[PDB]
RNA sequence: ACGAACGAGACUCUGGCAUGCUAACUAGUUACGCGACCCCCGAGCGGUCGGCGUCCCCCAACUUCUUAGAGGGACAAGUGGCGUUCAGCCACCCGAGAUUGAGCAAUAACAGGUCUGUGAUGCCCUUAGAUGUCCGGGGCUGCACGCGCGCUACACUGACUGGCUCAGCGUGUGCCUACCCUACGCCGGCAGGCGCGGGUAACCCGUUGAACCCCAUUCGUGAUGGGGAUCGGGGAUUGCAAUUAUUCCCCAUGAACGAGGAAUUCCCAGUAAGUGCGGGUCAUAAGCUUGCGUUGAUUAAGUCCCUGCCCUUUGUACACACCGCCCG
């Protein structure tokens, strides 16, 4: 997942970006919960322009 | 035209539109008699300006008002704003400045509260509270 | 004068006087056992009820012609206290006002409005507007 | 600013000060006068404009406390002018000046706060600000007018007019006029 | 609240809709001819003698 | 549903 | 309950005192009668209307809360 | 007026001289304000007056008017007892005929074991009457 | 729809179909990349433009 | 069959199904959707309803 | 209730007609005698659920000698106006869980079976 | 330290200064042609003044008002005071003077809740005597107590009947398959029976001819006509079916209650409260939700003293952090 999310980041920065945040959840071993998160750039959170200025998925 | 004035006025939401008209001098609110909105306690209310703006300036006016909305005294300030709103342009635009001078001053000589009413209104209920600001009580065990 | 310039209440009271003494207006079918818009849980007490109620339906027809049960019982009604319940509105006596309209439509002081209803006759207008000037020139409250 | 100041039953000027220490808080000529008072509480801007808010408007707006009774406001003002008329009839002279002097004579003087010297809750007396004084007088005479027409026969206006009679024109004849001595003697011994 | 709640919550869902109406006295065809500039944005265009 | 231990004869 | 015993119906001696004593002040009200002398309120209404019949007083107020009847040196 | 009468003797039942004619005739078994006004209108007896000075002439009139409504037909839906469980007829009942009839109906239910006739064995309100912590006086 | 209803429920039906087809196409045709769709309604027409990284799907 | 079907379904609140999850714990027919609000907050960006209060 | 002056003269004259003329009566007067709720149940029919019963009711009354009682007919249901001919029977209703036998009394007729047979089965209590 | 963001300001809605802008025969108007109908209505019983939700057929007309697009307010802007005139703050003239409230939506995570919104979902489980399935009756609503969320009040500013004084919220005809918003007269009292009709909605209800403020009226401080249940006797009304009253209506039953001691919430402004009305559930439908809306109040412009965020100094055996270790 990490070496694939690095690729996601690499491809979006190839096509030119200003900030992104990719978060994955789930246990990568056993019984105790884990999640991981990647962030860079500018990523506005509040206000209205999130939905139409980052194309969340 | 150039001979009468038909413009609006209102309290928070109760809206009247008053038309001062050249003629013999008559007053009519709602297309009904002046006092006879009949709060039957505020019989005193809507003749304070009528007897303090100039009985002479209540000699040529044929007031007809078209009204709707809200509550009773709210509509009373609707008409009380509307009639002044019409007569002020009745005096300034069509007519000279000396005729204006008396009633423009009598505006605040009663009160400035009439040219524009409250910038206030009741607003949306906010949930978790039974009104606009209160809150539903916080219980325990 | 116009029937607006008389007091609204005394207009209908003396309308009931005129029609009562003329005896034509429907005399009661049962005086105190009428529930009268069962939001009025109690009863009407004096046999001068139908005179006033029919007179007032006539006056509301003057206010606007061609009315009906749904649109007159709405204003005739009011508030009720509902024991162990809150207050809703469900207008009551329908045939009382219907019999009002019948007892005057056979009397040709209220006439058929277009496509439905009970509209106004020149005869009803003239009679009520004479009684208006009568009452207005007499004393008032 | 009118050519004559009248109620349709008696005059509206001829209001003065009795105990100067309350000047500019009892208000009768702020900027106008009316046929009969009515307001939203528009003077709610600060403490000062409600300090110098008119007295007749003050009492007429204040007399609606016990909940749903501001939900009957026209008839309540009918009551207030009724009570002023009852004073005018029983005791004669103009009820507004008499209520002015009655508020004066039934104003408190001092209030004692809770500052424990070594831990035990004591009291300490500070001079009542004249505005709080006049408001205690009016807004405890209103409390008395409710306690009367609640547990008596007399109606609201009759109770209020009796209180405005016997406040300035009688001693120990008001719930307010006993609150007054209670507060002042508390202030004395609790200095 | 999907299902995880501790208190009362009430969201809202609001929309923007409209009905905007021209009213012209021409035959059924010259209106077709004069009108070709409304099918550039997305707004449902319905031309009828009487109401649609 | 079929809370019961008998559903006597579903057999044809 | 512990009641004022305001006399409940029309009363001979009180009827005389009402008829020739009451319309004399500048304040009159059925409750005023029922707490100055002893009477029920509608009873005071009836004796007050009996004195109004002669017309020994000038009115000031007219309300459901109360009405005020004031002295004209008549009574 | 000057008191014609005092404490009265009605239907073999004593009443309130405290309230007026109608609103003290409501102090009778089977009567209300509504029944009081209706019966007095049917009997043509005064309202503006009071029962404490109302004459036993116009008390016995009223008694004989309420006792047998069918002679005057105050409408039967206005007449409490109706379409009952045995030998149905139409009339109104008052002083202790109500106790007699409510009694008899109650023994019918008590003997027959209806749900209400058993919740009077359980001492509660027939319906719907939550009673877990709620509504027990 | 076939019952000639008001503009309220008509616009609502339009949105109901946008919804009822979005996840259909996403969970049907995602044997490729997936970007989105865009619908619009014109006189005697209704055109839907599908947008994805394989024109051939 | 003499035992199988005798019930046309025209009653109550769960008569007509939520289209997406069809879970019957309370449904609604304001605009004929008959679909949960836990469903509608997920698909109203495609229905047309988007919060702007 | 009711003492018919026993040893003679059955008399359950509800609403003002007699039982010895009401056992052999007609649905019109029966409906105008039954209360508004019974009438309201009857103004949509006593459908097959009770026809399939009444046939067995008559079968039982004929087969079992009147010097005995007719057989116990069991209803899965709880709501039924006691008709004129089912005076004097013994019938076991289903309360939803258990068969409870109910004795037709001549002073039941004109109500619903689910009031004579209830289902909040008498609770045991505690503190 | 510099050059950087996200969270705040920004991103929107709502209410408010708009007497100037933009036009709707599917909206209103209509000021104009009291013209056609109307009364003489009135002093007068005439000229005319007053009132018609009365119409004009429409190929007259405009958006004062009217639903509102853009144009455009407001930024301590000026100045009277303070600072260091730094970023700003109180006030007044221009008045809308900042900021009307509603929204929008972080990083670490709790192991708080979501598998009984799901075919979101891994294990194992039920797998023909089912936890899959259609159905019938009962149960989710049984009462000796405790608690909270709660509607109605404890009556005189009670309030009873009758008049007339006064809207916007929104849904509104078959659906993803069964029942859409209204009005007229004929009957019984209301409930309730009857059929003709407006409408896919500025067309139509509805100029929502909305209540509590209003007033006439009353007996009379009297568990009192109140606060008004309980239960009795019926009437209709949907439904395959209301029986432990699901709802509606009456006669009538007439009760527990006198502003409540144990703890605590809420709001300092069209805001509390009083509060009729809408909308979600439906074959039945609100004391709930959450909005519309009115009549609109007591004092308050300070302070962390009580419960509480953030800051700095700063001790710590605490590293799941004071509900922690901990000692005889
Ligand atoms: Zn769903």
């Amino acid at each position: 997942v990490r070496r694939a999310c690095y690729g996601v980041l690499r491809f979006i920065m190839e096509s030119g970006a200003k900030g992104c945040e990719v978060v994955v959840s789930g246990k990568l071993r056993g019984q105790r919960a884990k999640s991981m998160k990647f962030v860079d750039g500018l990523m506005i959170h509040s206000g209205d322009p999130v939905n139409y200025y980052v194309d969340t998925a | 035209p150039l001979q009468s004035v038909q413009v609006f006025g209102r309290k928070k939401t109760a809206t009247a539109v008053a038309h001062c008209k050249r003629g013999n001098g008559l007053i009519k609110v709602n297309g009904r008699p002046l006092e006879m909105i009949e709060p039957r306690t505020l019989q005193y209310k809507l003749l304070e300006p009528v007897l303090l703006l100039g009985k002479e300036r209540f000699a040529g006016v044929d007031i007809r008002v078209r009204v709707k909305g809200g509550g009773h005294v709210a509509q009373i300030y609707a008409i009380r704003q509307s009639i002044s709103k019409a007569l002020v342009a009745y005096y300034q635009k069509y007519v000279d400045e000396a005729s204006k001078k008396e009633i423009k001053d009598i505006l605040i000589q009663y009160d400035r509260t009439l040219l524009v009413a409250d910038p206030r209104r009741c607003e949306s209920k906010k949930f978790g509270g039974p009104g606009a600001r209160a809150r539903y009580q916080k219980s325990y065990r | 004068v116009t029937v607006k310039d008389v007091n609204q209440q005394e207009f209908v009271r003396a309308l009931a006087a005129f029609l009562k003494k003329s005896g034509k207006l429907k005399v009661p079918e049962w005086v105190d056992t009428v529930k009268l818009a069962k939001h009025k849980e109690l009863a009407p007490y004096d046999e001068n009820w139908f005179y006033t109620r029919a007179a007032s339906t006539a006056r509301h027809l003057y206010l606007r012609g061609g009315a009906g049960v749904g649109s007159m019982t709405k204003i005739y009604g009011g508030r009720q206290r509902n024991g162990v319940m809150p207050s809703h509105f469900s207008r009551g006596s329908k045939s009382v006002a219907r019999r009002v309209l019948q007892a005057l439509e056979g009397l040709k002081m209220v006439e058929k409005d277009q496509d439905w209803g009970r509209k106004l006759t020149p005869q009803g207008q003239r009679d009520l507007d004479r009684i208006a000037g009568q009452v207005a020139a007499a004393k008032k409250k | 600013t009118p050519d004559i100041k009248l109620f349709g039953k008696w005059s509206t000027d001829d209001v003065q000060i009795n105990d100067i220490s309350l000047q500019d808080y009892i208000a009768v000529k702020e900027k106008y006068a009316k046929y009969l008072p009515h307001s939203a509480g528009r003077y709610a801007a600060k403490r000062f404009r409600k300090a110098q808010c008119p007295i007749v408007e003050r009492l007429t707006n204040s007399m609606m406390m016990h909940g749903r009774n501001n939900g009957k406001k026209l008839m309540t003002v009918r009551i207030v002018k009724h009570a002023f008329e009852i004073i005018h009839l029983l005791t004669g002279e103009n009820p507004l000046q008499v209520l002015v002097n009655a508020i004066i004579n039934s104003g408190p003087r001092e209030d004692s706060t809770r500052i424990g010297r070594a831990g035990t809750v004591r009291r300490q007396a500070v001079d009542v600000s004249p505005l709080r004084r006049v408001n205690q007088a009016i807004w405890l005479l209103c409390t008395g007018a409710r306690e009367a027409a609640f547990r008596n026969i007399k109606t609201i206006a009759e109770c209020l007019a009796d209180e405005l009679i016997n406040a300035a024109k009688g001693s120990s004849n008001s719930y307010a006029i006993k609150k007054k001595d209670e507060l002042e003697r508390v202030a004395k011994s609790n200095r | 609240t999907p299902c995880g709640e501790g208190s009362k919550t009430w969201d809202r869902f609001q929309m923007r809709i409209h009905k905007r109406l021209i009213d012209l006295h021409s035959p059924s065809e010259i209106v077709k001819q004069i009108t070709s500039i409304s099918i550039e944005p997305g707004v449902e265009v319905e031309v009828t003698i009487a109401d649609a | 549903k079929s809370y019961t231990t008998p559903k006597k004869n579903k057999h044809k | 309950r512990d009641k004022l015993n305001n006399l409940v119906l029309f009363d001979k001696a009180t009827y005389d005192k009402l008829c020739k004593e009451v319309p004399n002040y500048k304040l009159i009200t059925p409750a005023v009668v029922s707490e100055r002398l002893k009477i029920r309120g509608s009873l005071a209404r009836a004796a007050l209307q009996e004195l109004l019949s002669k017309g020994l007083i000038k009115l000031v107020s007219k309300h459901r809360a109360q009405v005020i009847y004031t002295r004209n040196t008549k009574g | 007026p000057e008191k014609f009468q005092h404490i009265l003797r009605v239907l073999n039942t004593n009443i309130d001289g405290r309230r007026k004619i109608a609103f003290a005739i409501t102090a009778i078994k089977g009567v209300g304000r509504r029944y009081a006004h209706v019966v007095l209108r049917k009997a043509d007896i005064d309202l503006t007056k009071r029962a404490g000075e109302l004459t036993e002439d116009e008390v016995e009139r009223v008694i004989t008017i309420m006792q047998n409504p069918r002679q005057y037909k105050i409408p039967d839906w206005f007449l409490n007892r109706q379409k009952d469980v045995k030998d149905g007829k139409y009339s109104q009942v008052l002083a202790n005929g109500l106790d007699n009839k409510l009694r008899e109906d109650l023994e019918r239910l008590k003997k027959i074991r209806a749900h209400r006739g058993l919740r009077h064995f359980w001492g509660l309100r027939v319906r719907g009457q939550h009673t877990k912590t709620t509504g027990r006086r | 729809m076939a019952v000639q209803i008001s503009k309220k429920r008509k616009f609502v039906a339009d949105g109901i179909f946008k919804a009822e087809l979005n996840e259909f196409l996403t969970r049907e045709l995602a044997e490729d990349g997936y970007s989105g769709v865009e619908v619009r309604v014109t006189p005697t027409r209704t055109e839907i433009i599908i947008l994805a990284t394989r024109t051939q799907n | 069959q003499q035992l199988y079907w005798s019930h046309p379904r025209k009653f109550g609140q769960g008569s007509r199904s939520c289209r997406v999850c069809s879970n019957r714990h309370g449904l609604i027919r304001k605009y004929g959707l008959n679909m949960c609000r836990q469903c509608f907050r997920q698909y109203a960006k495609d229905i047309g309803f988007i919060k702007l209060d | 209730v009711e003492q018919k002056k026993k040893r003679t003269f059955r008399k359950f004259t509800y609403r003002g007609v007699d039982l010895d003329q009401l056992l052999d009566m007609s649905y019109e007067q029966l409906m105008q005698l039954y209360s508004a709720r019974q009438r309201r149940r009857l103004s949509r029919g006593l459908r097959r659920k009770q026809h399939s019963l009444l046939k067995r009711l008559r079968k039982a009354k004929k087969e079992a000698p009147p010097m005995e009682k007719p057989e116990v007919v069991k209803t899965h249901l709880r709501d039924m106006i006691i008709l004129p001919e089912m005076v004097g029977s013994m019938v076991g209703v289903y309360n939803g869980k258990t068969f409870n036998q109910v004795e037709i009394k001549p002073e039941m007729i004109g109500h619903y079976l689910g009031e004579f047979s209830i289902t909040y089965k008498p609770v045991k209590h505690g503190r």
